[PDB]
């Protein structure tokens, strides 16, 4: 329909929000998929990043589609998914499905002291 | 004429408020917030409260909370009549300054006729608030409430259609709205960047679910956008102070646990109890659980949190005081940024800034 | 590797902003403060305390009121262990004198030793 | 216990419960505990070799999204040997939620800058030297924010006293304001207010 | 009853003067030494005691909430009057 | 009093030429007044 | 639940456009503004008349401190030091002793009152109306050391102000 | 108030407002300075039965917080809460 | 060991045959209320204070007098238990006077803190309290007896440790006086200690009375030097003036107790 | 023992890092001088910059020279900026004070102090 203005300064309007929600989630699982499947971080991103994508893929309207992807303006739902795409990517070098590193001391969290 | 770099250096009234907390008693303690934000006390005084009343697990009468929100709104005309004097005395509009202040006087005399103090009134306190309204005193407040629109009006009349005024601020201190999110802005910082978040409509505390007002949003992120946010915002307190004059309850105005709020000064000097209370209450003070909260409200700048940490006595151990101005004048390098030496003192203005909260 | 090695003793004295005076002059005491005999409540007793020595507090000549000199007169620290109190004194440079913990020893507590056929333990009044 | 006693939200508290396992299970690598407070509120305490690994991810995670950095706090108690608590407030505008992340250090150990994270946090962890002397290690431009320039100590330390050890006048002999050792006319007069009997038996500790 | 020492200065009702060698005194010197000349140790003395035929009897000071907290006092000693201790207002048994 | 003049106007009080000693004439000081009139001039009461 | 502030998409017509240029050929909301600026010209100003006319205060007025009286000249302190214990500044310094007839009364009550933060807690805190803090707010100082009140100068305030103060309490004290 | 018409028709005029119902200047109609005393009512706990401590006692009930993990299968991905609701827009004034 | 086993809220404690409910409750760290009990004098058990529901037993039992049984759930903090202080507490307050500011124990008192503590935060006592002569038992204890409790701690201090026999209680029920009964005066060499063991104003001391408050001294823990015993004080001091000198313990010295010189 | 450095990994990078500060404030001594005005030589001045490095001289910890080496840049930026007034840069010479009694029997002659 053209939306004429998202609302929020800084963040213009997308002419195709559905090719561009679809080629960032196919991007999303395709790093997404360099994690190993035992990590939490991996079930849970490709549990919801596969809800998303089917929403997009069952919704032609563009209005409709915010309000079932729940997530506002479907501009910020697409910002959303280039910080998901960027944290995996950061996740990928940072390994965090490794152990805790180390405990901490035995009254480290013991308050009151 | 550009603004290559802007370095503010603070500290000018840093008095070290939150050290001195730590060795005062929570009664003690509270007029400290009075004193932050010093054209907000009131709401300091409420944030504070709902900060030891959260730890405490106890909660206010329902009048106190619509004493509360009636004299956080009359606080929010309070605040944001000096943001908006000082912002347009600053760029040279002297004379609305002298206009409102005669608003402003009016309801520093309904501080006064409710606490005794005109501004630093220590009214808002842990379990409700001190002492109950006088007779006459919401007849008052409908009579400052019934004619206050038309000063509004005519503010509105001499700023925001006059074409200086807006030069002055349509294209100034843009920010963007992720931007205004990753510096850490609150309240009018956010809305007039079309960021819809009021946390007395998505985190609600006293009784501000049960009035009805809305919330300004701004469209461009510029100083005009948050004038227009700050005036309607004055309007949406006069409908507030309309809704809660016609709910108000009856009732008490403490809560009704005397090893919290003191017994009234009649049954003290009756009863036992309420005078152990008395003594126990206003000279050790009352334990609170230990914990640590997090509790912010909606003050007239912003986001206004009390990180308090309780370790189980009558003193704080810890109380950090979150305010909006403290990353506002952060966010002051990024926001004069391609700017002229005279939009400085605009974007200075536009972030409603006051260096008591700032500084601590 | 990203890890040193510092085999040497904890000492911060040098960053606390603390004057010499202040440091090297001044003995704290690590001790459990003793329970108010005016009181049989405990729960002042179950932590550890750091204070320091007193200095001179004289007479202010206009007023009367307690002037002091000391800015270590009214800091007072809370420990859960003697061992942390005593690691804190010893990081900052404080010379310290320990107090053990005086807890009471038990006691052997009848009701009928009030009323006993031969023993002096008989309560003359009740 | 309707009139004076605060309302539970026990919705809020199994939702923050499940969220809190949720973060903790993501990330194992520097999650060491995780409480919900009985006003519900939401602590995830890690090992601060990942301050930036758990902000970035909740501010960037789709379930998460805490986009606002509130506030950060540090907390000197000086019975631990990491006496310094810093503590991250964060506020998810998505989903009208906030947390809170803690981590510890002492004096000498460095903490990352989150400045990465949230450039909110510029001045914060500034503050956090000034006050308390923590160390960011590659922060922007880290200095002191409070203090008067020449001044020594970090004074939201505990051992710290409450006047300084130092005082400002005016002298007419050099024309310059001064810095004496501090002397007051009056002694801030120290009371001690804790009651002998116990307050709450809920968070009484175990004896030795 | 204000009284005065040797060196003129006022004795205040406390029972406070300065020495007449003590330097102290140079604070009054071309000014004056506020004192209150109404000793409360003396009015209390001006009121009579009340003769009530109660056992015993209850104080509050006068004006209800206004006064002091209410307190008890026995009268069943009668060499000592009995005195209220916020007020000071003494009664006696009158049998 | 003058109860026509707005809320503020409404009461004043002109201030004696001479008082304990001292001439006001034109000294005139806001702590001549008096405590029992000092409410009613703040309005703190009606009542005179 | 919100509104747009300054979203209006202006109109095109030739009626509108031929306002908005005279609007900026011939000053309108300058010549509003000049209204405005002469419409309060001719109001009656809200200036009051000091010192002769005062300011409106309520019966709750926080100013000058003042220990009281009962209605006998005894004094009502009792020298229990809640009002120290509440001060938050500590402004307060008590030390008592019992006098010549056995009275629990003070020797020292030291208020300074540049310490005092003028907030109340003292006449709240006080069980016997001891300490009040008056109406009296004219009472500024050419020095220092005279705004450090003892004993006798806050007896002397109550002795000054009781007709007016014993008349606030009288006003207010259903209220506490 | 005492405002003659001449000066009051050109206030007005000048002003655009009608100034005379809305005066910022106040008078007879705000309330007394001398009010009856109040009767002030007592709080929900001031009764002589079924006012035992124990079932109102607030800080009482402050628990230590629940520890959901410590160091000593296809369960759903969840959020902090359920996501904001989209806010409305006003029917009173959406300046639309 | 001949130690049985009970409970004290679920948890389990070993405790020695002749052990109370309220040492059994000490040795997890919960302090039972208590007026009457001292740990130094023989247990009275007519303060009532210490009222605690065991499970499986519909009354509560005096926790410094009842010993525990093997296997007893010792439940300090159920619902009866709070009732039964709260109940206790109010009668103490029923007839104690409204002293609190003109008394030196504000602060510094039993009644008080365990009045916040365990207790009800107002009163349904509408009558008019009693009022007790105050007696003359010496220079030293200042005695307003409208403020006892009637505990006896008095008596068994006098009895057990001055060796005196000299405090005792005259009348029955309400107009029950602890007193001497005759113009008594009330001089041992440990007379002061009444001071100390007393929970309420009804004991002061006299050379203390009115001078301070026990929040604003500050506490230096030193040695008595009046006699060879070397007992532990408690000088406190306010501004750079010694106030008073209370005992501190020693198990193997002045076990609470200090002299009269030393007071 | 195994602790997480700040920028030295021994004492050599943490002497080199105190010697490059030295270098620093040894240069800007004279400019202080002058744009201070202050009343003291330059020679007085580096004395006092001695003084403050010599002071320190008996840390043998990597991270506790590192944070030390860390507030003197943090000085010496506040000293070359102009955020320092004059009262901040002469504070580091007790000027107004009284010299305090060092020997035992003054001390014993003056108070109570150690
Ligand atoms: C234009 C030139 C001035 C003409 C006079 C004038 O406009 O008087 C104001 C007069 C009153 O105006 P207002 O503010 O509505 O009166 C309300 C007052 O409260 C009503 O007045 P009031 O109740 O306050 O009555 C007391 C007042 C009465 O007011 C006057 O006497 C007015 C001043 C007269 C000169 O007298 C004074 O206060 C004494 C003032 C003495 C000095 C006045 C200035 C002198 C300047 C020349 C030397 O204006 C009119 O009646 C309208 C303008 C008429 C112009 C006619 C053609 C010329
Ligand atoms: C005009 C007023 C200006 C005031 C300027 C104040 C600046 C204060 C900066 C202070 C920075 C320091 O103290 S870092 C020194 C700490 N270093 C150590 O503890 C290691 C020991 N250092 C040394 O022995 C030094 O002499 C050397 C040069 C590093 C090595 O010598 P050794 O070999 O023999
Ligand atoms: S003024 Fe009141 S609160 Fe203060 S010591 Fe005297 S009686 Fe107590
Ligand atoms: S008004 Fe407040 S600061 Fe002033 S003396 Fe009273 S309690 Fe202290
Ligand atoms: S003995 Fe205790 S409860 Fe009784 S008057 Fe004294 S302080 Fe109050
Ligand atoms: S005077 Fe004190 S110790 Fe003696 S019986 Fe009474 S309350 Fe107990
Ligand atoms: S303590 Fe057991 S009854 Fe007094
Ligand atoms: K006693
Ligand atoms: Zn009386």
């Amino acid at each position: 329909l053209l939306k004429k203005t998202t609302g929020l300064v800084g963040l213009a309007v997308c002419e195709t929000p559905h090719e561009r929600l679809k080629i960032l989630y196919t991007k999303i699982l395709d790093v997404l998929g360099h994690i190993p499947k035992n990590a939490a971080y991996r079930k849970y991103t490709e549990q919801i990043t596969n809800e998303k994508l089917s929403i997009v893929k069952a919704e032609p309207d563009v209005k409709k589609l915010e309000e079932q992807l729940q997530g506002g303006q479907i501009e910020e739902v697409i910002l959303q998914a280039e910080n998901e795409l960027s944290l995996a990517r950061k996740m990928i070098q940072w390994k965090p499905w490794e152990p805790l590193v180390e405990e901490p001391p035995a009254s480290q969290w013991k308050w009151p002291i | 004429e550009m603004v290559r770099k802007c370095d503010p250096h603070i500290g000018l009234l840093h008095r070290g408020t939150e050290k001195l907390i730590e060795y005062k008693t929570y009664l003690q303690a509270l007029p400290y917030f009075d004193r932050l934000d010093y054209v907000s006390m009131m709401c300091n005084e409420q944030a504070y409260s709902l900060a030891v009343e959260k730890l405490l697990n106890i909660q206010p009468p329902p009048r106190a909370q619509w004493i509360r929100v009636l004299f956080g709104e009359i606080t929010r005309l309070l605040n944001h009549i000096m943001a908006v004097t000082t912002h347009a005395l600053d760029i040279g509009a002297m004379t609305p300054f002298f206009w409102m202040f005669e608003e402003r006087e009016k309801m520093f005399e309904f501080y006064e006729r409710v606490s005794g103090a005109r501004m630093h009134a220590a009214y808002v306190r842990p379990g409700g608030v001190h002492q109950d309204l006088p007779l006459g005193l919401m007849d008052d407040i409908y009579e400052f409430s019934k004619n206050f629109s038309l000063r509004i009006d005519e503010l509105e009349e001499m700023l925001t259609n006059n074409r200086i005024w807006r030069n002055r601020t349509v294209d100034i201190g843009v920010v963007t709205a992720e931007d205004a999110l990753n510096y850490g802005f609150s309240g009018v910082m956010l809305r007039g960047s079309g960021i819809q978040w009021d946390l007395r409509k998505t985190q609600p505390y006293d009784v501000y679910d049960q009035v009805e007002f809305d919330v300004p949003i701004g469209s461009r992120g510029d100083c005009y956008d948050r004038y227009l946010c700050r005036v309607e915002e004055m309007r949406q307190s006069i409908r507030i102070i309309s809704q809660c004059l016609n709910k108000m309850p009856p009732g008490e105005i403490k809560v009704d646990d005397a090893k919290v709020s003191p017994p009234k000064r009649a049954e003290m000097k009756t009863s036992m109890e309420s005078l152990i209370h008395h003594f126990k209450l206003y000279t050790e003070g009352y334990q609170v659980p230990p914990g640590a909260t997090y509790t912010a409200i909606e003050a007239p700048k912003g986001e206004f949190g009390v990180y308090l940490v309780s370790d189980g006595s009558s003193r704080p151990y810890r109380c950090k005081i979150k305010a909006p101005g403290f990353a506002h004048l952060a966010g002051l390098d990024k926001m004069s940024k391609g700017h002229m030496l005279a939009d400085v003192v605009a974007i200075i203005g536009t972030q409603d800034i006051v260096f008591g909260e700032v500084d601590r | 590797t990203q890890l040193i090695t510092v085999d040497e003793k904890l000492d911060i004295t040098t960053l606390t902003g603390v004057p010499e005076e202040h440091i090297k002059t001044r003995k704290a005491r690590i001790f459990v403060p003793a329970r108010n005999n005016m009181q049989s409540g405990v729960n002042n007793t179950k932590k550890w305390k750091m204070e320091f020595d007193t200095r001179e507090r004289w007479e202010n000549p206009l007023m009367g009121w307690a002037s002091t000199a000391d800015p270590l007169s009214n800091l007072v620290l809370t420990f859960s262990t003697k061992e942390d109190a005593i690691a804190f004194a010893e990081k900052n440079g404080w010379s310290y004198d320990v107090e053990e913990r005086k807890v009471p020893k038990p006691k052997s507590k009848s009701y009928g030793a009030n009323f006993s056929w031969n023993k002096r333990t008989r309560v003359s009044t009740k | 216990t309707r009139p004076t006693v605060r309302p539970r939200n026990d919705v809020a508290h199994k939702q923050l419960s499940a969220f809190g396992e949720y973060v903790a299970e993501i990330l194992p690598k520097y999650v060491q505990q995780v409480q919900v407070s009985c006003f519900s509120e939401l602590e995830i305490c890690i090992h601060p070799d990942g301050v930036i690994p758990v902000l970035t991810f909740l501010r960037d995670h789709s379930n998460a999204q805490f986009k606002s950095l509130a506030d950060l706090t540090a907390v000197d108690i000086p019975t631990r040997q990491n006496r310094f608590e810093i503590v991250y407030n964060l506020l998810s505008l998505r989903f009208n939620s906030r947390i809170r992340v803690k981590t510890y250090t002492d004096e000498l150990t460095p903490v990352e800058s989150s400045v990465s994270v949230y450039k909110a946090a510029n001045w914060y962890e500034r503050e956090i030297w000034d006050m308390f002397g923590v160390f960011f290690a590659n922060h922007p431009d880290l200095r002191r924010i409070l203090t008067d320039y020449g001044f020594e100590g970090h004074p939201f330390r505990k051992d710290f006293p409450l006047s300084g050890y130092v005082e400002l006048r005016y002298d007419d002999e050099v024309k310059r304001v001064v810095a004496e050792p501090v002397e007051l006319a009056q002694e801030f007069r120290k009371f001690d207010l804790n009651s002998p009997w116990e307050a709450f038996p809920a968070y009484r500790q175990p004896p030795e | 009853g204000v009284r005065t020492s040797p060196t003129g200065e006022k004795v205040t009702h406390t029972g406070q003067v300065y020495d007449d060698e003590d330097y102290r005194r140079v604070r009054f010197v071309g000014r004056q030494k506020e004192v209150n000349e109404n000793f409360a140790i003396d009015l209390i003395a001006e009121q009579p005691v009340s003769q009530v035929g109660s056992r015993v009897i209850s104080c509050d000071g006068g004006g209800g909430a206004l006064g002091h907290p209410r307190v008890y006092i026995n009268l069943d000693k009668e060499t000592k009057t009995g005195t209220c201790g916020y007020c000071g207002l003494q009664f006696r048994q009158q049998h | 009093e003058d109860n026509k003049q707005f809320f503020g106007r409404h009461r004043w009080v002109i201030y004696t030429t001479e008082m304990n000693g001292k001439n006001t004439f034109w000294d005139v000081d806001g702590s001549m007044v008096p405590p029992e009139w000092h409410r009613w001039l703040h309005c703190m009461t009606d009542d005179p | 639940t919100y509104k747009y502030v300054n979203l209006r998409e202006p109109s095109m017509d030739m009626k509108s456009v031929t306002d908005r240029a005279a609007q900026t050929l011939l000053w309108t909301e300058l010549i509003r503004g000049l209204g405005m600026t002469l419409s309060y010209l001719f109001r009656e100003p809200a200036t009051i008349n000091y010192p002769f006319e005062k300011g409106p205060l309520s019966p709750r007025f926080r100013g000058e401190h003042a220990l009281r009286r009962y209605p006998s000249g005894e004094e009502r302190c009792i020298a229990c030091k809640l009002c120290e214990a509440v001060c938050p500044a500590q402004a307060i310094t008590i030390e008592a002793e019992p006098r010549a007839d056995g009275s629990r009364r003070t020797t020292r009550y030291d208020i300074d009152m540049t310490k005092c933060i003028y907030c109340g807690f003292c006449q709240e805190a006080c069980p016997v109306d001891a300490i009040v803090e008056g109406p009296n707010f004219e009472f500024s100082t050419e020095t220092h050391e005279e705004l450090l009140y003892n004993k006798e100068k806050l007896l002397n305030n109550g002795d000054k102000w009781e007709a007016e103060i014993a008349a606030n309490i009288q006003a207010d004290y259903l209220y506490r | 108030a005492s405002a003659t018409r001449l000066i009051q028709g050109l206030r007005n005029w000048a002003s655009g407002r009608d100034l005379q119902a809305k005066l910022q200047l106040r008078y007879q109609e705000i309330s007394k300075r001398t009010q009856p005393p109040p009767k002030l009512p007592v709080g929900p706990s001031h009764r002589l039965s079924n006012n035992y401590y124990c079932a109102r006692d607030g800080r009482r009930e402050a628990m230590p917080p629940s520890i959901v993990m410590s160091s000593q299968s296809e369960k759903k991905a969840v959020s902090p809460a359920p996501p904001i609701k989209r806010w409305e827009l006003s029917q009173d004034e959406p300046y639309l | 060991s001949n130690l049985i086993e009970v409970f004290v809220d679920g948890q389990s404690v070993m405790v020695e045959p002749g052990t109370t409910v309220l040492q059994a409750c000490e040795k997890v760290g919960m302090q039972i209320p208590r007026f009457c009990y001292h740990e130094r004098l023989s247990v009275a058990g007519n303060c009532r204070m210490c009222l605690v529901e065991i499970e499986k037993a519909p009354k509560v039992v005096a926790a410094c007098a009842m010993p525990v049984m093997k296997g007893w759930n010792i439940l300090t903090n159920s619902e009866k238990t709070k009732k039964a202080r709260e109940g206790v507490m109010e009668f103490l307050l029923a007839n104690h006077p409204l002293d609190c500011p003109i008394c030196d124990q504000g602060g510094e008192c039993d009644l008080q803190d365990q009045s916040m503590m365990f207790g009800s935060d107002r009163s349904r006592f509408l009558e008019g309290k009693r009022a007790v002569e105050d007696k003359n038992i010496g220079p030293l204890v200042k005695t307003i007896m409208t403020r006892c409790i009637q505990c006896t701690r008095c008596i068994r201090f006098a009895s057990e440790i001055a060796g005196v026999d000299d405090l005792g209680t005259t009348g029955r029920g309400n107009d029950m006086q602890v007193g001497t009964y005759i113009e008594k005066m009330f001089m041992s060499e440990l007379s002061g200690n009444i001071i100390d063991i007393c929970p309420v104003g009804a004991l002061t001391s006299k050379p203390y009375a009115f001078t301070a408050r026990p929040w604003e001294t500050r506490k230096t823990e030193s040695i008595d030097v009046m006699d060879a015993v070397g007992s532990n004080i408690v000088v406190s001091t306010r501004t750079g003036e010694v106030m008073r000198i209370l005992p501190r313990m020693h198990e193997d010295i002045n076990e609470e107790w200090i002299s009269d010189k030393t007071r | 023992t195994s602790v997480k450095p700040i920028f030295s990994r021994d004492m050599n990078e943490a002497k080199r890092r105190v010697r490059e500060l030295y270098r620093a404030w040894y240069r800007e001594v004279p400019n202080t001088v002058h744009l201070f005005q202050l009343d003291i030589s330059v020679k007085q001045g580096r004395d006092k910059v001695r003084e403050m490095f010599k002071k320190n001289a008996h840390v043998t910890d990597p991270r506790v020279v590192d944070l030390l080496v860390i507030k003197g840049k943090m000085e010496l930026e506040e000293t070359i900026n102009v955020w320092k007034q004059r009262t901040h840069v002469m504070r580091f010479f007790h000027e107004t004070e009284a010299p305090r009694p060092k020997d035992f029997l003054s001390k014993f002659y003056v108070g109570h102090d150690p």
